[PDB]
């Protein structure tokens, strides 16, 4: 019941992080190899081209493909959206976590040059939290409905929004109509208050 | 009625609901025939309750049968124990 | 080893609420 | 500086010289498993639950009772501290019964989690469980006592706090029961204390039983309006009806307990209920119809009416807001015959400088007090959380408390001055004999309760007591900031009654009777349709019908405190705010908003449209309204003093007694309690 | 670059929340208190901004509560009053901030009950 | 204090754009009730169209208003474009939807909610 | 969730030493026919380099030859103890994507057939009981497993605060959570990879000069079902 | 047209208050028995500047701001209201 790891792991990956630390001084804030034996470099936001095209293109750290992009909100830092880019190195079989923070009004560069596949996962992270993407092309919803609006995943959206659909016939088309629930949904209040020994 | 009332009034408008239709409501009230079973009579001052199973019944509490007076209930079966 | 009996719903709860019953004679 | 130095698991803290292992770790900020420990109750380290390593030391230690010495590191995570931990839980869930769905404290243990966070995976207990026989300490605990775990906080709050020393430990061994040796209800108030103390859930509440569990209940942080002390509640609603209201904790005003009547009269609250405005109709039989045609039954009559014709008899557990509402109406059409009905002696500076009509010395000032000379009031009845107070003064602290009233059961040692309003004169002339103790006195506190002030010689009784504290003050020399005079309530709406300006006592509607009145949720007698004008025309403004609806033309339902944003404050002045733990039932109405809607029927609107604007207009007829959970001091006595000695009144012979003689006097009060089922039960139970 | 803007940022237009969920709504920021029936105090460590309780009625039908208020089941939590109010003025919902209320320190010892 | 900027630096800078995406409407307005055989008319429309640029017509950060004018741009796009349907855009007329009053008495007398 | 059945190994062994009939009995139908070649062969060719650009991550990734399972390079459970060729592919065409994804089902067999030969003797669930909920006859008879049911099923694990990207290789492809977790027995944030988020991107590159039958064998061969896309 | 009550706002400590808290301990003993019966409900500031509000007739209100208004000044403030 205690996970079977390899310490290799940690200390290898622990001096790739001191490497582009060395390498990118400018816009690297903190870097961490998380117990979970994975790399974190968290870089300033004005890093995010830099610090993934150094990834994408050098010959000691390829990191070809962008596994994923997204902004976990943590409302109460000032910058809430916390912008996680995952990114997978074929040639050396090691994953990395680049994270930068972005708030409401400031919008972070767009990585579609650095990797392609980033052009549909930033469409997604404007829909769902509202961060804005600088010069990418043809940014517009992925996910939500053609007229929606509010960002849906920000943690200070109503789970069940605020406008639901119905058809009328009187109009013949299908309305919208502010949220009336017919069971609002209990939330249970289920968080022991006895905290755990580190 | 059921077991827990529920009777609709009859100005309720409620009740068109079953009109043309009519109302699910369990005839086999569990207040009565937990009282229509034999008190089970024991030695021990106190007893189990599995409820009448190992793993298929219910959690397993030890009810004092020690005043005649009361007869313990198994918070979980109702069975009234006879000392 | 159209039919009338369809379920319908309650709302099996007591009603959890009492109002006064005004006064039966006036004043 | 006599902090000592103490490491826990090395962050090194300094602390008094003085303070326990469990609340060293507590200033770091680590929680030790606690059971049997409760910060005002007594260490008693029957679980030893809490046991820690301090450091380089041959044993564990019980948290709750080692004074902590000089740098001794506590290691609260030592693979020792949890071998002390994982076998404790071993042995409180071995003699335990498994009825965790049947105990409605499911997530409410304190036992679960510790076993769940700090205890062990499995069991090794393959013997037999042990059973214990459910007996009946009241209507109100349900002592399903095979789960007591002998923490033996029961015993000590009720013999601390509570000082009804029923409780006890019976028998030695594993068959030692915490239950009253002869079945004697546990009959005091502060009784359901218990329920919240218990951490496991052998006594729990009867009435909320099984309707509800915890994760369920959303909760909402509001204010206790049944008593004047103003304790701070959390109403638990489920799915829109209050399912249970139990304490929060206060430092000032009730430090984590709250009183019977306020905690099992939530269900009053459901019943007898009014909801639809109904309008005396036909024959004279109440007919339910719509707002707009009560509320013009209202206005037309009100605009037909001149001042001093149009009345207001408000009472009881009326919010700030509406009282607010209601002077602003009434005097828009110029009678200024707003009042209230706990008569208030106004024969002096009256209700015009608060040093007057506040519980001057706060709550918390009981705990500083050295003598405090009630007279009037038996404090235990009419506000509970502050007889503890003194109560906990006079045990942990040394106050010597006296009482001028009946010889009644004050749950502590008071020395029974006399049943004589006229002895107050005694001790003003230095004649009686505590008249020296309080000479003896550095900090002393008189106390007259309201109880009093409703005779018909109240105004005299003030007078009398000012002149008292006058000399009292003088001999003892005591500092300006420490306040002797201080006077508490039994009603919630008064004290913000007499803030707002409202003058006390319906004497002015008895010499002159008014063509209209619009009670304000007034159940009381002060005025009948028997004593009023032939017309008579009367509106019941209140939730509940008890005595004020079936005599009344029109009926406007409000809300109660569970269901609307108001404010209320207490006797030493300190305003609280009630949030809206439930919408208010039927068509029923926030009491601002009808009579906000009443004036725009009638032609005289009042200037506030949304809540926050009351708020505002609250600021503008006394300021610390505006201003919540903060008690103001501004002692304008000595001037109080000199309109006393103005007055000249005589204090009639009777005894002062209080009206709640005995606890069945307490229990039923007011409209959400007098329509309580549990109170009922609890009332036959004592009958 | 660097332009220098002199506003308490309201996102107001930018949050997309309906304007009577934006006007007449007033957060309360407090630390939630402790449940008296557990002596737990992991739950009354942070800062949470509830938002004002409006009607929860009963479904015709089934006799379930219902409800019309979207943010209704909305408990953000923060780590800080200064972070709390800043989030509220923000978004341009009313505030009613409610300081911490943390037992003050009560001094405890075991031989104190063997006096006589 | 000081902040980057979204696109425009100053406020009457980004205006610019605010027009620019206001004539871009108004000249959008007649070909959508044609295409999506929508029923209101080009002046209903177009009113409704001045009444959005006009709802947001208080803000003065910049970077708010910078950010304004994408998703109104974002929603011509799709307006343009035919990716909305008649629903869609229609919902912004509130057909069905019975408008709220707002007097006091007027809501007093309907709903304990304010 | 619990232990499999008594009779599952030996019907999943009759399904499998049959099973591999009916895949050649599809193979005999669709690979050599003049007809499905034509229509798969040559068709959304996706060069080696611009699928690792695209993030494709698949069968879309070594149909292209680019070397990368995610079971043999990332090891999850015990896949490090069964073995399995992975089906690589050459001129990455829906055909030989066609072909991989015919290979696969042929390797799952033979590690289907490892599992049933080596399958070990114990319990199911890890039996810490503050992880997994505890064995329904000890709920019904220790203190210590009712207080660990209780809280299991009503509050939680409560997992200790972190974060994790965690990917395996799901018949689309890599399929990854990035699960941000609180103290609290309620997850934070759960990104769920898609595989099919990146491919459907491929759609316009991958089908470019190409008419609109051809569009329908584009989505048929990045297999993507709009649940993993949509979430 | 008939003063009804006098609300005197003064705040507790502080230079503008200063001088109104004079007025009270040197003349509203006297005031109050000059003409009784005058509600006059000395109230608390918050740091707003002592203001002395005073209803009339039919619901009409006048201020009168204070703020470092000396004692005397009061004194004829009051004086001029109950004219
Ligand atoms: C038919 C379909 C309806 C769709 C309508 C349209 O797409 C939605 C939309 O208006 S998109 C948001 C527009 N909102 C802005 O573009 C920001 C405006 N910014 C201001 O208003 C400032 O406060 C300012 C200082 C300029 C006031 O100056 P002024 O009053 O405008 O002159
Ligand atoms: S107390 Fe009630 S809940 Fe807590 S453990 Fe014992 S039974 Fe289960
Ligand atoms: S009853 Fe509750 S409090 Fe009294 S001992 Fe048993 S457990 Fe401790
Ligand atoms: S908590 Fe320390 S003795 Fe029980
Ligand atoms: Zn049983």
């Amino acid at each position: 019941t205690v996970r079977p790891r390899s310490d290799v792991t940690h200390k290898q990956l622990s001096a790739f992080g001191e490497y582009v630390a060395e390498i990118l001084p400018k816009y690297v804030q903190q870097v961490q190899v998380s117990c979970l034996d994975e790399l974190e470099i968290c870089i300033h936001p004005d890093g995010v081209i830099p610090t993934l095209t150094f990834l994408r293109d050098h010959t000691n750290a390829q990191f070809k493909s962008l596994a994923d992009l997204t902004a976990v909100d943590v409302p109460t830092r000032q910058n809430r959206f916390e912008i996680v880019y995952n990114l997978l190195s074929l040639r050396f079989n090691s994953r990395i976590r680049v994270k930068t923070y972005a708030d409401e009004l400031t919008p972070i560069d767009s990585i579609v040059s650095v990797h392609i596949a980033a052009n549909w996962y930033e469409r997604e992270v404007w829909d769902m939290f509202g961060v804005f993407f600088f010069n990418h092309p043809d940014l517009r919803r992925i996910l939500t409905d053609y007229g929606f609006e509010g960002h849906p995943f920000r943690k200070d959206f109503p789970l069940t929004g605020y406008v639901e659909l119905r058809y009328d016939d009187e109009v013949k088309r299908v309305v919208a109509e502010p949220v009336e629930l017919a069971q609002e949904f209990r939330k249970f209040d289920l968080n022991s208050p006895w905290e755990a020994f580190p | 009625i059921t077991h827990t009332g529920q009777v609709y009034d009859e100005k309720d408008y409620r009740r068109v609901r079953f009109v043309d239709r009519q109302k699910e409501v369990n005839e086999n009230f569990a207040i009565d025939l937990i009282a229509q079973q034999p008190v089970n009579e024991v030695e021990h001052r106190i007893i189990a309750c599995d409820g009448g199973g190992g793993a298929l019944g219910h959690p397993k509490v030890y009810i004092n049968l020690d005043k005649e007076t009361k007869t313990g209930t198994c918070g979980y079966c109702g069975l009234q124990f006879k000392q | 080893p159209a039919t009338p009996e369809q379920y319908v719903p309650y709302s099996t709860t007591r009603k959890k609420i009492h109002e006064w019953v005004p006064p039966s004679t006036p004043y | 500086s006599n902090l000592i130095e103490v490491f826990v698991d090395g962050q090194s803290v300094m602390v008094e010289p003085g303070t326990t292992v469990l609340q060293a770790c507590e200033k770091v900020g680590m929680q030790i498993p606690r059971f049997c420990y409760h910060e005002r109750l007594s260490v008693a380290g029957n679980c030893r639950m809490c046991l820690v390593e301090i450091e380089k030391a041959p044993k564990v230690v019980a948290a709750c009772a080692m004074p902590v010495m000089k740098g001794w590191n506590i290691l609260t995570n030592s693979e020792k501290s949890k071998k002390a931990r994982e076998g404790v839980m071993e042995f409180l869930l071995a003699n335990h019964p498994l009825d965790c769905p049947i105990c409605d404290q499911g997530g409410e243990c304190d036992l679960q989690d510790q076993s769940m966070m700090f205890g062990s995976d499995r069991s090794r207990f393959l013997e037999g469980k042990r059973a214990v026989e459910d007996k009946n300490i009241g209507p109100l605990v349900k002592t399903i006592m095979t789960r007591c775990i002998q923490c033996t906080r029961c015993i000590r709050f009720a013999s601390e706090i509570a000082g009804v020393d029923d409780l006890g430990t019976t028998g030695r061994g594993n068959d030692m029961q915490v239950g009253t040796y002869i079945e004697k209800m546990f009959m005091s108030e502060l009784s359901g204390n218990v329920i919240d103390i218990c951490p496991v859930g052998a006594l729990t509440s009867k009435p909320y039983a099984f309707t509800a569990r915890p994760w369920e209940t959303r909760k909402t942080e509001s204010i206790d309006v049944m008593d004047a002390v103003g304790s701070n509640i959390v109403v638990s609603t489920r799915t829109g009806e209050v399912m249970r209201i139990l304490p929060r904790m206060h430092e000032d005003i009730n430090e984590e307990w709250i009183s019977d009547k306020t905690r099992f009269a939530y269900d009053g609250l459901k019943r007898q209920r009014l909801t639809e405005p109904m309008v005396r109709n036909e024959k004279g039989l109440l007919t339910y119809t719509s707002w707009e045609d009560a509320l013009s039954r209202v206005a037309g009559m009100l605009q037909n009416f001149e001042g001093n014709a149009v009345a207001a008899i408000a009472g009881g557990l009326v919010d700030a807001e509406a009282l607010v509402a209601l002077k602003d109406l009434l005097n828009k059409v110029d009678s200024d015959n707003l009042c209230t009905e706990e008569i208030f002696p106004t024969e002096g500076a009256g209700t015009d400088l608060r040093s007057n009509y506040l519980l001057n010395t706060t709550i918390a000032g009981v705990e500083e007090a050295d003598v405090v000379l009630l007279v009037g009031t038996n404090p235990r009845f009419e506000a509970p959380l502050f007889n503890a107070r003194i109560r906990k003064s006079w045990l942990h602290n040394d106050l010597k408390v006296a009482l001028i009233g009946s010889p009644v059961d004050l749950t502590y040692r008071y020395d029974h001055l006399g049943d004589s309003p006229k002895i107050l004169q005694d001790i003003a002339s230095g004649r009686h004999s505590f008249c020296e103790v309080l000479k003896d006195a550095k900090k002393p506190m008189v106390v007259l309760g309201s109880s009093a002030l409703q005779r018909d010689d109240g105004a005299a009784i003030l007078v009398a007591v000012s002149n008292m504290v006058q000399k009292i003050r003088v001999t003892t020399g005591v500092a300006a900031e420490w306040k002797v005079m201080n006077i508490l309530h039994r009603i919630a709406s008064q004290v913000a009654a007499l803030d707002l300006g409202y003058k006390p006592g319906v004497e002015a509607i008895r010499k002159n009777p008014p063509k209209m009145l619009f009670l304000l949720g007034a159940d009381g007698g002060c005025i009948t349709r028997q004593d009023l004008p032939k017309d008579c025309f009367i509106v019941y403004q209140g939730h509940h019908g008890d005595v004020g609806a079936p005599m009344a033309d029109v009926i406007l339902p409000g809300a109660a405190y569970t269901e609307k944003s108001a404010t209320y404050v207490n006797t030493e002045g300190r305003a609280q705010q009630t949030k809206v733990a439930v919408t208010p039932p039927g068509l029923a109405r926030e009491d601002w908003k009808i009579i906000r809607a009443l004036s725009e029927i009638a032609g005289i609107t009042l200037p506030y449209d949304t809540l926050d604007q009351v708020r505002n207009r609250l600021e503008e007829v006394s300021p610390n309204l505006v201003r919540y959970d903060d008690i103001e001091e501004t002692n304008y006595f000595q001037q109080a003093s000199e309109l006393a000695k103005l007055v000249n009144q005589e204090v009639l012979a009777d005894p002062l007694v209080p009206p709640q003689l005995t606890i069945k006097d307490f229990y039923m009060t007011d409209s959400i309690s007098r329509a309580s089922q549990t109170m009922a039960k609890c009332v036959k139970a004592v009958t | 670059q660097l332009i220098t803007v002199d506003e308490k940022l309201d996102i107001t237009t930018l949050t997309g929340v309906p304007e009577e969920h934006i006007k007449t709504r007033k957060v309360r920021i407090f630390v939630p208190a402790r449940n008296n029936m557990q002596s737990g105090v992991n739950n009354t460590k942070k800062w949470k901004m509830e938002f004002d309780t409006r009607e929860r009625w009963e479904n015709p039908l089934m006799g379930w509560a219902s409800t019309a208020d979207p943010l209704s089941n909305m408990v953000l939590t923060f780590s800080a009053k200064e972070d709390a109010i800043a989030f509220a003025e923000k978004n341009g919902w009313s505030y009613d901030v409610e300081e911490k209320k943390v037992p003050k320190p009560k001094s405890k010892s075991y031989g104190a009950n063997f006096s006589w | 204090t000081s902040v980057k900027p979204i696109f425009s630096r100053d406020l009457n800078e980004a205006k610019r754009r605010v027009r620019e995406l206001y004539r871009a409407w108004y000249r959008e307005v007649p070909n959508t009730v044609h295409l999506m055989q929508l029923d209101i008319t080009v002046k209903q429309g177009r009113d409704k169209v001045r009444e959005m640029f006009m709802k947001n017509a208080h803000v003065t950060d910049p970077r708010v208003v910078d950010l304004l004018v994408i998703k109104g741009k974002m929603e011509l796009q799709e307006t343009i474009k035919v990716w909305k349907q008649r629903t869609h855009v229609m919902r912004f007329f509130h057909e069905t939807e019975t408008p709220r009053p707002k007097d006091f008495l007027s809501k007093f007398y309907m709903g304990h909610d304010p | 969730h619990q232990d499999l059945p008594l009779g599952l190994l030996d019907d999943i062994y009759e399904f499998s030493k049959n099973f591999s009939l009916r895949i050649d009995e599809v193979e005999e139908m669709l690979t050599n026919n003049r007809i499905w070649r034509n229509r798969t062969v040559d068709i959304g060719v996706v060069t080696a380099e611009d699928a690792l650009n695209y993030g494709f991550s698949g069968v879309m990734l070594r149909g292209s030859g680019i070397q990368w399972d995610l079971r043999k390079t990332q090891p999850y459970d015990v896949y490090d103890q069964v073995e399995f060729d992975v089906p690589i592919g050459s001129r990455g065409d829906c055909y030989d994507r066609y072909l991989c994804r015919v290979e696969e089902m042929r390797q799952s067999l033979r590690i289907i057939e490892q599992c049933l030969n080596k399958m070990p003797p114990g319990e199911i669930k890890v039996d810490d009981a503050k992880v997994s909920p505890p064995k329904r006859a000890e709920m019904k008879t220790s203190m210590e497993s009712l207080i660990h049911h209780f809280k299991l099923y009503t509050e939680g694990y409560q997992v200790p605060p972190g974060a994790t990207y965690t990917a395996i290789e799901a018949p689309k492809g890599e399929f990854g959570v990035y699960l941000v977790s609180d103290g609290s027995s309620r997850p934070y944030r759960c990104k769920i990879k898609a595989p099919g988020f990146a491919h459907l991107a491929g759609l316009d590159k991958m089908s470019k000069g190409h008419m609109l039958a051809d569009v329908v064998a584009i989505i048929g061969t990045q297999d993507i079902v709009f649940g993993e896309i949509d979430r | 047209l008939g003063l009804r009550e006098i609300r005197v706002h003064l705040c507790q400590r502080s230079p503008g208050s200063q001088g109104v808290r004079d007025f009270i301990v040197q003349r509203y003993v006297e005031l109050k028995k000059a003409h009784p019966n005058l509600p006059i409900l000395i109230r608390e500031c918050s740091e707003v500047q002592p203001k002395l509000w005073a209803r009339y007739a039919f619901g009409q209100e006048k201020t009168v701001s204070l703020n470092n208004l000396s004692a005397d000044e009061v004194t004829r403030a009051m004086q001029n209201v109950l004219s």
